């Protein structure tokens, strides 16, 4: 990529414990003398933290990529300003917004850019030895900007540069997080005293700033600083000297703190709602000193491990030709019927096939059509005119829908409707597709209307004859491709299926697998899912049933579409847990009772 | 077998589907 | 019992069982229903509490 | 421009009221609408709330 630097001996990161960090104000309310409860992104109390190290005054300069999760706590020990600056993003090659907030000498600079970063981006002041000065030299982060969405620079001012050795004496507490694109940034200082380690205690934070930008961001880094003077051997490629500081870096995770206003309205003390039953009690009891008694919490569940797939082996296909777009087709009137079944019906073979122009399916979501299992299916297809596609729809009026086709009001099926010009439309018109104009009256759904009688309009009698208030029912239609849009055919199928209702074979392509009992796991029969564990069972079905449902209108027992096997779903959410405790004055371990 | 009498035994004799209702938060 | 039986009530919807539901439409239109039922049960709840 | 798309940051113009107190008056702050009294307060909040 760029450059690099050689000598750098990373030691292993280590594990290390935090001590209470991560407590700020969950929005712009007020609040005293009163324990409320948020649910924002903080860090979990006693958490298991990794511990970077940065002292050379030896030879440690390691400062990696780290993805951004939902909340990034940055802790920094220093005492001669050692972190520099921050970038984010989430590829890092000019193809990207990026965002670069650094912290010169000089100004502090934020930039929402399209940056090309190298291998090792950092900075580097150089000392001189005749004169005290401290001046930047080495800025080794991007080589180019072009593009860029956002600039801000702040006020110039004086900063002193420090870079003595000794303990630390600063510690810079930083709260990351990502709300609707907005960053919200909050920033706390502490002038502390100590050697290493973490130090202890609580302190609140305050809100830095909160920037209404709108990028994806996944990764970050923090850009350091060198120093260069009289102990570096003469080179810029394997010289350096990063200081005498540390970093913590740790991912928030949605968890629910109470906080205790006092008459000021600041955060001094933080209580956890999910730890330890104690923590548990003072959350419930929105207070600090527990008496002595018990109380009821939540229920045990039991967590899932593992999830069992369960179909019939099917291998034959629907075909989709003849069915979407093929070559002809029926009337209205007499509309084309077919039976589809012992296949496996699937949705994403229809896209390729021919583009529709409407597909809507009443009843059930079109995109959880491979996630339940098809039976009888029935295909209706017909051809009819762009002005009555609208009438076709369960809950509609007109003469079509009226007199020709019925949909019953709680139909759950799909109805598809797509535009056929390219057949079904001669230079001189199509007179092969017949309407029936009225009808003395309705009809029932799903029912087939072939009388070619003579209509009666109102009076004379007609006989036989067609004459005075005597019309013929069917009538042309008059696809012509010089007319409008209104005026082309259009082939309309309608699928019409049950969801749970009889033992079928349809289904979709999810394949089987395993089989495990005596667990408390997922299960998926015929698109029905469920949670439990599937025990052997001794009762007898019937060869006409599958599912069972006793007095709680639950699936008891399943059949197998395989094995042909019963088998009962037992639930293992049972269970009650209680925590007694002799009092807060008194001591600080409680009971867990298990009912 | 317990420490109760006659006429105390023959009155807690005249006195006189749980998994399923407890499956449901039903519990006593 | 008749809380048992109360499982077994529509309260004006298709069925009674959530997964049924929740495996034959999507999330953003069965809402209504759900509502509905956790209604009709609350007040099922508070009658049988009264 | 654009309307009710991406974060905005400018708007139009707005126009302002003067302030008066002791009176069951409505108010309009930040968006809350409020009506009644507004008096005078002893206590003080935080330099960002």
């Amino acid at each position: 990529q760029c450059v690099n630097l050689t000598t750098r001996t990373q030691l292993p990161p280590a594990y290390t414990n935090s001590f209470t960090r991560g407590v700020y104000y969950p929005d712009k309310v007020f609040r005293s003398s009163v324990l409320h409860s948020t649910q924002d992104l903080f860090l979990p109390f006693f958490s298991n933290v990794t511990w970077f190290h940065a002292i050379h005054v030896t030879k440690r300069f390691d400062n990696p990529v780290l993805p951004f999760n939902d909340g990034v706590y940055f802790a920094s020990t220093e005492k001669s300003n050692i972190i520099r600056g921050w970038i984010f993003g989430t590829t890092l090659d000019s193809k990207t917004q990026s965002l670069l907030i650094v912290n010169n000498a000089t100004n502090v600079v934020i930039k929402v850019c399209e940056f090309q970063f190298c291998n090792d981006p950092f900075l580097g002041v150089y000392y001189h030895k005749n004169n005290k000065s401290w001046m930047e030299s080495e800025f080794r982060v991007y080589s180019s900007a072009n593009n860029c969405t956002f600039e801000y620079v702040s006020q110039p001012f004086l900063m002193d540069l420090e870079g003595k050795q000794g303990n630390f004496k600063n510690l810079r507490e930083f709260v990351f997080k990502n709300i609707d694109g907005y960053f919200k940034i909050y920033s706390k200082h502490t002038p502390i005293n100590l050697v290493r380690d973490l130090p202890q205690g609580f302190s609140a934070l305050e809100p830095l700033v909160d920037l209404p930008i709108g990028i994806n961001i996944t990764r970050f880094q923090t850009l350091l600083a060198l120093h260069r003077s009289y102990l570096t051997p003469g080179d810029s490629s394997s010289g350096w000297t990063a200081g005498a500081a540390a970093y913590y870096v740790g991912y928030l995770q949605p968890r629910t703190f109470l906080l205790k206003y006092n008459e000021n309205g600041t955060i001094t003390d933080a209580v956890d709602c999910a730890l330890d039953p104690l923590s548990e009690t003072k959350c419930t009891l929105k207070s600090f000193t527990v008496e002595k008694g018990i109380y009821q919490t939540s229920n045990f569940r039991v967590q899932p491990t593992e999830s069992i797939v369960r179909f019939p082996n099917i291998t034959n296909l629907c075909p989709f030709g003849e069915v979407f777009n093929a070559t002809r087709f029926a009337s209205v009137y007499a509309w084309n019927r077919k039976r589809i079944s012992n296949c496996v019906a699937d949705y994403s073979v229809l896209y390729n096939s021919a583009s529709f122009s409407t597909f809507k399916c009443y009843g059930v979501s079109p995109t959880k059509l491979n996630d339940l299992c098809f039976t009888n299916v029935y295909a209706d297809s017909f051809v009819i005119r762009g002005d009555e596609v609208r009438q076709i729809a369960p809950g509609q009026t007109g003469k079509i829908a009226d007199y020709n086709y019925k949909l019953p009001d709680d139909f759950t099926g799909c109805v598809i409707a797509w535009n056929s010009n390219n057949l079904d439309s001669k230079v001189g018109g199509n007179y092969n597709y017949l309407y029936r104009l009225f009808r003395k009256s309705n009809l029932k759904p799903f029912e087939r209307d072939i009388s070619t009688e003579i209509y009666q309009a109102g009076s004379t009698p007609c006989n036989g004859v067609e004459g005075f208030n005597c019309y013929f029912p069917l009538q042309s239609y008059g696809f012509q491709p010089t007319n409008g849009v209104g005026y082309q055919p259009y082939r309309v199928v309608v699928l019409s299926f049950e969801l749970l209702h009889a033992p079928a074979t349809v289904c979709g392509p999810k394949k089987s697998t395993n089989l495990v009992k005596n667990k408390c796991v997922n299960f998926n029969f015929n698109g029905l899912t469920g949670t439990g564990v599937l025990t052997e069972s001794n009762k007898k079905f019937l060869p006409f049933q599958q599912f069972g449902r006793d007095i709680a209108d639950t699936t008891d027992a399943v059949r197998d579409p395989q094995t042909l096997e019963i088998l009962d779903i037992t639930p293992c959410s049972f269970g009650g847990v209680s925590v007694i405790t002799p009092g807060t004055n008194t001591s600080n371990q409680v009971a867990v009772l298990y009912q | 077998p317990s420490k109760r009498s006659f006429i105390e035994d023959l009155l807690f004799n005249k006195v006189t589907l749980i998994c399923a209702q407890k499956f449901n938060g039903l519990t006593v | 019992n008749t809380l048992v039986k109360q499982l077994s009530s529509n309260f004006g919807a298709i069925s009674s069982v959530l997964n049924d539901i929740l495996s034959r439409l999507d999330p953003p239109e069965a809402e209504v229903q759900i509502d509905r039922l956790i209604t009709g049960r609350l007040q099922s709840l508070q009658t049988y509490v009264t």
